[PDB]
């Protein structure tokens, strides 16, 4: 038996996935400094979140 | 520029004169910050 033990670089998921994800993160929280009176960008902030 | 958006947001109606100061700044920072951004870019990486 010859075996080989593989550690996964994770870089590349950085750049991909998780920076993205924190991004969006802030995004959202981005809707509670704007005023409590703006219905539809408050509701633009989430659902474009939710879907991205 | 987002940012930028929320926080003249949230200084309007208290201190209009900041939120308009602000956005009269952004309007000529940004555009030529990113053609700076740009042009050291471009420089650096077309030459090598
Ligand atoms: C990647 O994955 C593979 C697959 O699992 C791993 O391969 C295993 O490697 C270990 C060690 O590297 C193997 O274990 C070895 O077994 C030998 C034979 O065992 C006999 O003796 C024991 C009791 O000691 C009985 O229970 C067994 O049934 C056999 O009769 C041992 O001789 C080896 O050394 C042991 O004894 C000496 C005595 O001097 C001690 O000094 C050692 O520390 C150790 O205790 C060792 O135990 C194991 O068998 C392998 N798997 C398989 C399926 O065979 C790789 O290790 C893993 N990692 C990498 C980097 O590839």
């Amino acid at each position: 038996s010859l075996s080989f033990k593989l550690k996964r670089n994770i870089g590349y998921f950085i750049l991909q996935t998780y920076m993205p994800s924190i991004l969006i993160t802030i995004l959202s929280w981005v809707s509670f400094w704007i005023n409590y009176d703006a219905s539809a960008a408050r509701v633009a902030l989430g659902i474009t979140t939710v879907l991205t | 520029a987002l940012i930028e958006f929320a926080t003249v947001n949230y200084f309007t109606k208290s201190q209009p004169a900041r939120a308009a100061k602000i956005d009269r700044l952004s309007r000529i920072a940004f555009p030529l910050l990113f053609g700076i951004f740009n042009l050291v870019y471009w420089a650096t990486y077309l030459n090598r």
